[PDB]
């Protein structure tokens, strides 16, 4: 449209409605311009000592929007809201929107460094809708729209690895180049604005709920079983029986196992002597790939990193995040003190524990002469009959992940939580078309002084959800997240004196419980 | 830059941190120093006094990682130095 | 619209139409950007020997429209024209509007600091319209439209306390943070306009008549009463009446009563002298709330605070305003050739004074053997058949007050004067959209460096005020506020020589006269 | 900034204020004092004379507070004082 009229409206809200609840979140965002406008080929040999951190890929002079963590939809007390009274809930639609967009041209002529707008210039947009580029978003990384609204952002660069040689830095003949140039963008100028809608696919709801009852003690305490069990032989090696009594859970029979699980190794958080002088990645879990050996965390789901009223973490079954944000590539030695170090006690009743064996298990053939023997084991896949939790979902993490498509998978769901998804939100990629510098002669060599500028504006995530209410018949009061401090200082969840947002705690989502 | 990390534990915390910068100017030109604290534990409340002199503050610190970033500038010449705190 | 197309235009008016009038306002206001477009967390702790003046609180980056002073409607004349003819009035409807909104960059490089406008900048604006935010207008604050319509205006920033623990700075586990990008707000550029309707809630006239009856002396003065009283008992004990004559209006009996007092001190103005060397704080009227002790200007409604033709006053009990608009913060010692200090005098016929005893009673039992003793009172609540009347609105006074919602309350009038409403005019919030400096690379952290700037613009206010029309019989001529001045020196009501617009008397509500 | 604070009574009124500021130039080099009256009693109609001059005289002056704030300033160098007056 125009200039002096603005393109879109400002709209964070929250609005529930029974059964859905809808979130709109809009930030304002800054564009850098990457690479100088170009495609470069990154590459990395062996790193820190392992050649697991070798690569071969791309950045591109691109930007993307990652929304991709819950709190960029959700504020503390909605959150709060949805935990204390729902089982569970998941993602039924997304709309985006791109608007006031401005151009700025920067020019640094005797250390002045003056900014300017630039009305007649362009940002490039696109959606990947049919995923063929490499999704880069599910994975962990940073740049998402922040949890606090009035914050503003940097949009991360756009890069990719793809198939290096025999763990070094050279590619192989598979590897691909990607040139995001060549798919179809919208351009805008200062008076446009960009709008993109999208369904997610049926997905099962996440379970907000804890366990009421252990897996292995279902049985009516009241009754014995009708079954019986070899208890022994006499002095002459004849099989004896014994009926499985009431309440005696360490011998009924069972229907149901718990999950998969494979040993991580325990430390102790605050008061608990730990091993002094450790280097952890020398005895890490790993999984060796193509030749490589790679830490694995947080483990695959069906384990629980910590035991309730416990401070033991299989810290690598842990999700760890910081207090708050931090710079590109800082190298410090941070301490628990200013970590949020997420627990997932509230599955104990079904997942096993990780620092301990799974269990053990006959390891000869008993006879007159040798005697029964059995041997523990540190890992246990999947068994016929299996259940177990998947991990939670903090309102620091992730919502979604995609699932590799290799046409074989089992159990969708990603390790870091979340909703794992064969086509999940489309990547939008977006970049300050190019504008040449002083040009008086031609050439057939490509153009390579630009004049320097940078793009900034609103964009705004509408995001519906559906809910599953909670229809408990517990007599007793429940546990409910509470904004419980003893002493408080500051407020948590808001602005400190400074104007910087402090978040002292991650915010899971198992509150309610259910008998199982 | 450099990069110098001081220790501490116990229950004693308030403690001062001076700035050394190279290149010192003459008694006429004195700079205006600027501490800003980038990385402190969730549990930090406390406070900052004398940002702007040589010599800053800090009081009621609580076991973690502390980041400062002082900034020594002047008469075309821009610096700073970089300082990691660690409380047991 | 456009850049070269006008939003708006200037609208100043007063339209009476028989039982309505409407006024209507235009002023320039400007925008500064506050705090730099961040929240802080703002608090004290006990100042001055006093720590009711502790609080625990936020400022933000808005800044709001208050035009809650009735000089911001009323041009002195059209005030007179209200206060000389009508026997009451009270709001009914409000319309705001801004625009031809003007967003200027500020540039300080070399000590050049030039100002330029940004064509693409936007502000944004709000109005809470369900009162999830802290009302903070009603509280005889700074910042509204100004008297005089060509004065440019401010707008203040709007911040708010919250709960602070045990009378220190310190919050609570309920205190507190709302964050006001979390409403949905619209997005004005250059060409945009915004504009607002609302209607007040059914409210009682305020009453603008003085009565011209005292309270205890209605009875007809030339008839005796059928009733007797109490007058002695005899030599032997035996009790004595006689009948209440006509005209003892000392002895009558009865049927209503004055409103209820407080005694507050009086001090003299002018010619009176007083004691020398005081410091009022110590020994002035106090209320408790939460272990600290607050002043409680100007007190509850129902007495008045001075009596006709003395100069003595109840400063506590009175509305003091300043001759002309204060810098911020200032602790200059102001002397009463300054201030503009109201006077209720016109209500005595039905209020106690202030700084008189509110009455007497019993306090023994006679006997043959003890006498009648009695004790005088300083404070005396609500009785039934009370009768007051409220405290008078001025032109440099508040128009509303916010009624704090606690499901509790007793007759909803202001201590300050003017309506007390349920639902009030929504608060309206502005802000400047921040724009982004140049950044170069990618972080996590938040962008901290901005283009500085503010912005300008009209708001035109549009109320419609009901009328109450004076019935009058009297016979001989009323009292009407009337332009004297013995030997003028400068015109009232009118800008100086300076430029400088002067007020030199508060103007009142009461002329007319109304038997009771 | 300073803040002289100065008293007067009875009928009389009429008075002059002087400006002193710290830093004395040369006298080739003179500075353009000027005054500022921010606080005043309602009543006072009075004038000001000689402001951008060291010495501004009042006159009919009525009970009550005065604020002034004269401002000096020139090569690379502004400042101002401030001054109340009380009238009884």
């Amino acid at each position: 449209d125009g200039v002096g009229n603005a393109s879109g409206d400002w709209h964070c809200d929250s609005t529930w409605m029974g059964d859905r609840v809808v979130t709109k979140s809009t930030r304002t965002w800054v564009l850098p311009s990457y690479n100088n406008h170009q495609y470069r080929e990154i590459k990395s040999g062996s790193v820190d000592g392992s050649n697991a951190n070798a690569y071969f890929g791309y950045s591109t002079p691109w930007g993307y929007f990652d929304f991709n963590r819950f709190h960029s939809h959700w504020s503390p007390r909605d959150w709060q809201r949805l935990i204390n009274n729902y089982w569970g809930f998941r993602p039924r639609s997304l709309r985006v929107k791109i608007f006031n967009i401005q151009v700025k041209e920067v020019t640094v002529q005797d250390s002045t460094t003056t900014i300017a707008n630039n009305l007649t210039s362009t940002v490039q947009v696109f959606t990947d809708d049919d995923y063929q580029l490499p999704y880069v978003v599910g994975n962990g990384t940073e740049g998402c729209l922040p949890a606090f609204p009035p914050q503003v952002f940097t949009l991360p660069q756009y890069g990719y690895a793809t198939l290096n040689r025999d763990n070094t830095e050279n590619p192989t003949e598979r590897s691909s180049f990607f040139c995001l140039e060549y798919f179809p963008s919208k351009m805008l100028r200062t008076g446009n604005n960009f709008e993109f809608t999208y369904n997610f696919e049926e997905v099962p709801f996440h379970s907000s709920f804890a366990p009421s009852q252990n897996l292995f003690k279902l049985a009516n305490p009241l009754v014995d079983q009708y079954l019986y069990r070899f208890v022994s032989t006499n002095n002459t090696g004849g099989v004896q029986f014994n009926k499985n009594l009431a309440g005696r859970y360490a011998n009924t029979y069972k229907n149901w196992f718990p999950g998969p699980m494979g040993r991580t190794q325990g430390w102790n958080l605050g008061s608990g002597v730990n091993r002094a002088s450790v280097s952890a990645f020398a005895t890490t879990n790993r999984m060796e790939l193509e030749g490589a050996s790679y830490q694995v965390p947080p483990q695959p789901n069906g384990m629980t990193n910590n035991l309730q009223g416990s401070n033991t973490y299989a810290l690598e079954n842990t999700m760890i995040f910081n207090s708050q944000p931090a710079n590109p590539g800082t190298t410090a030695t941070y301490l628990e003190g200013n970590m949020l170090i997420t627990s997932e006690s509230e599955t104990q009743p079904v997942n096993r524990v990780a620092y301990n064996v799974g269990g053990q298990m006959a390891t000869n053939n008993q006879s007159s002469t040798t005697a029964p023997a059995t041997g523990t084991y540190n890992l246990q896949e999947i068994v016929p009959g299996s259940v177990w939790m998947e991990r939670d979902v903090y309102l620091q993490g992730p919502i979604w992940a995609k699932i590799p498509e290799t046409g074989a998978h089992f159990h969708p769901s990603p390790a870091m939580g979340g909703f794992g998804l064969k086509h999940p939100p489309p990547m939008m990629l977006i970049k300050n078309t190019p504008v040449p510098g002083n040009i008086t002669s031609f050439s057939d060599v490509p153009v390579s002084s630009f004049i320097t500028q940078y793009s900034t504006g609103q964009v705004t995530v509408e995001m519906e959800w559906e809910l599953k209410k909670e229809n408990s018949k517990r007599w007793n009061p429940e546990i409910q997240y509470t904004n419980n401090y003893n002493d408080p200082q500051f407020v948590d969840f808001a602005p400190d004196s400074t104007g910087e947002y402090r978040t002292t705690r991650p915010i899971g989502t198992r509150y309610l419980t259910r008998p199982l | 830059s450099a990069g110098e990390s001081v220790q501490i534990t116990l229950p004693k915390n308030e403690v001062q941190l001076n700035a050394y910068v190279l290149q010192e100017p003459p008694k006429g030109e004195t700079y205006t120093y600027d501490w800003q604290l980038i990385t402190h534990p969730r549990d930090y409340s406390g406070e900052m006094e004398g940002k702007h002199s040589q010599i800053l503050k800090l009081s009621k610190l609580t076991p973690g990682l502390y980041e400062f970033k002082v900034i020594v500038e002047g008469q075309n010449a821009h610096g700073e130095g970089y300082v990691n705190v660690t409380v047991k």
